[PDB]
């Protein structure tokens, strides 16, 4: 009467941190 | 009469100035101990121009050595002529620059420049007639660039009527020695264009090309390139030390060579240059020197002068020569190649003749040209700087010390305005 501990894992939406485009304008 | 205070900053500057002082000590017959053991009265006639006389037949080179890392100065002290400098003038820190102009200009330079300036003032108070300051430094090295800009600003503020001459090593068009060379070069020019009187642009790439093609050297070192640069430096001020048929000091050079106050960057040259074997095959004449000087392959700045026009040309000759010979050669040069000089300046060439040739030569000549083609170098620097700055490449290293984006933006604007001015006058 057991069930495996499986979780739905996702890194859904991760943005970059280095502002490599901040001076693109 | 006139005197010169030699300032020597950065690793590049320290090495170049060590070779320069070796050459100067050789020209005046001064052994590594400082005791004069020459053979001519002219060696002592104007020995005061670079040396203070410490009683005991010994002379001390009026040089000031600046760095943020003690290794280069240790090598200088331990090497040949290391004892020739009075140890009072070795002013060095401990942190180092790390090729960060912001660091060397705002933090480590801000800490060390007070001692540097105290040494400068002490050396200047001993002068009878101070004429100009010489700074030997590279534009890429953090120590060189930052200390140079800061110290030049300070000295210009202290002595506004003295001549500020600098011999700067400029970035190469093909191979970079430092990843952040563009930021340092741009921020250095942004102050050199404002505070200096004249700057000689020497590129290591052109030095390699010359020493390989002309001198036929297969294993050139920094010592050989520094020997060439030092020969040029000595030819620049040979007129301040020895008599001649037509002498020109630093003030006449600065007046004749700078038509407008902001267009004060020059491409130096030298002649004669020969391999050892070819010396027995070519006669040494004034036409030969004139042909070697006005040649694109003999320009120590990585820029073909045939892509622009000259504003003015300085040609200082050394050794016994006929005045009519040099005059005829200069007239022929101006007449045959009139298309490479601006139409609004007649009589583009100012000359001078020193009667003492370099040791081992019958005659020589030093070239100093103000060519509008250096807009190529400045435009390349501006383009690479823009390419790096558009993506904040390595920007945080400079911002952390205290610089903001406004300073980089103003530096870029000033660089582009200088390029636009050169384009206007071409
Ligand atoms: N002409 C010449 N250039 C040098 C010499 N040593 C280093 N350089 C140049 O200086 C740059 C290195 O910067 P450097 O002055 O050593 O770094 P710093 O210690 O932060 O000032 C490189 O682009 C080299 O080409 C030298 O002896 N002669």
């Amino acid at each position: 009467k057991v069930q495996i501990i499986n979780k739905k894992l996702d890194l859904s939406n991760v943005q970059s941190k280095c502002g490599s485009k901040d001076n693109i304008k | 009469m006139r005197e010169i205070v030699h300032i020597q900053a950065g690793q590049c500057g320290n090495q170049i100035g060590a070779k320069f002082w070796e050459v100067i000590s050789d020209e005046h017959g001064i052994d590594p101990t400082g005791s004069y053991h020459g053979d001519s009265d002219l060696q002592l006639e104007r020995i005061n121009v670079y040396y203070n006389e410490a009683a005991g037949n010994k002379y001390v080179p009026r040089a000031i050595l600046v760095d943020l890392e003690p290794g280069t100065m240790d090598s200088v002290r331990s090497g040949p002529f290391g004892q020739i400098f009075r140890p009072d003038n070795f002013v060095f820190g401990q942190s180092g620059a790390g090729n960060n102009w912001a660091k060397g200009h705002y933090t480590e330079g801000a800490e060390l420049v007070d001692s540097v300036l105290d040494v400068v003032r002490k050396e200047s108070e001993s002068c009878d007639c101070l004429q100009g300051f010489q700074l030997t430094h590279s534009l890429g090295g953090g120590t060189g660039s930052g200390m140079g800009t800061l110290l030049i600003s300070k000295i210009r503020e202290e002595y506004p009527d003295r001549i500020m001459n600098t011999f700067s090593v400029v970035p190469s068009p093909k191979v970079s020695d430092t990843v952040v060379e563009p930021y340092n070069a741009t921020l250095s020019v942004h102050q050199l264009v404002e505070n200096t009187d004249e700057t000689y642009c020497i590129d290591n790439e052109a030095l390699y090309d010359i020493c390989f093609r002309t001198l036929k050297l297969t294993t050139p070192t920094y010592g050989d390139l520094n020997h060439l640069v030092s020969a040029t430096m000595s030819g620049v001020t040979t007129c301040l030390r020895f008599p001649g048929q037509l002498n020109a000091d630093l003030r006449k050079l600065a007046v004749n060579m700078v038509p407008f106050p902001r267009l004060h960057f020059f491409m130096p040259g030298f002649a004669p240059l020969t391999s050892r074997g070819s010396q027995q095959y070519r006669a040494l004449t004034v036409p030969e020197l004139t042909q070697q000087m006005f040649d694109a392959k003999n320009m120590m700045a990585a820029c073909d002068p045939r892509h622009g026009r000259y504003l003015t040309v300085a040609a200082v000759f050394r050794g016994r020569m006929s005045m009519k010979e040099v005059d005829e050669q200069m007239l022929n040069v101006q007449n045959k190649n009139s298309s490479y000089f601006v139409e609004w300046i007649p009589n583009n060439v100012k000359t001078a003749v020193c009667d003492i040739p370099p040791r081992g030569l019958k005659m020589s000549a030093t070239f100093i040209g103000n060519s509008t083609a250096i807009q190529e170098l400045f435009k390349r620097i501006s383009e690479q700087f823009t390419a790096m700055f558009r993506r904040k490449a390595f920007l945080h290293w400079y911002t952390g010390e205290g610089m903001d984006e406004m300073e980089f933006t103003e530096a870029e604007s000033n660089m582009n305005d200088l390029v636009s001015e050169y384009q206007q006058y071409q």
